[PDB]
């Protein structure tokens, strides 16, 4: 039965006394020559291998009898994205590893200068 | 044959008497405790093992 307004209003309650002590300079004076912010979500399908396997765990490792907040559980969080990060295994069982094959090859022949953008050293 | 010992024929042993069969089973498998980690049954060798 509770409202989302509510909690906001709580929040504007606080935020908007800070007015005199809110110091901001914008871009919008200083970023005279720049292009368009651009972005979109690449949407990836499993492929029968990676499917099978990241189920096969959640089926077979039993994490809510080992418990919850475990090694293999909070892994398995983990674990369920490596299946296409990884797999251990060529990238022909990856959709990912063939997406970024397609598009940097596409990019290749473009002569676009690109970046790959990943959270750890392991990946 | 005396304290529960006893005297037999050695010839009758000889012919098979009470003689018996005996049988032992042994089993296993290969992938146990990790994901995608599959132990397996191979010839082994030290320089390979």
């Amino acid at each position: 039965n509770i409202q989302v307004q509510t909690g906001y209003k709580c929040a504007v309650a606080l935020r908007d006394l800070i007015s005199p002590y809110l110091l901001r300079r914008v871009k919008a004076d200083v970023a005279k020559d720049l292009p368009q912010k651009k972005e979109m979500v690449l949407f990836c399908k499993l492929t029968k291998y990676q499917r099978s396997k990241y189920l096969e765990f959640l089926h077979s490792s039993d994490l809510n009898q080992i418990q919850n907040g475990k090694r293999n559980v909070l892994f398995g969080i983990d674990i369920l994205r490596k299946i296409c990060n990884h797999p251990d295994g060529d990238p022909k069982r990856s959709g990912k590893m063939q997406v970024v094959k397609q598009l940097l090859l596409l990019w290749h022949k473009q002569g676009y200068k690109a970046l790959l953008f990943t959270q750890s050293r392991q990946m | 044959n005396q304290e529960d010992s006893m005297i037999m024929n050695q010839s009758s042993i000889d012919r098979g008497l009470f003689r018996s069969l005996f049988f032992r089973s042994y089993m296993d498998q290969e992938k146990k405790y990790g994901m995608s980690i599959t132990e397996t049954f191979e010839k082994p060798q030290r320089t390979n093992t």
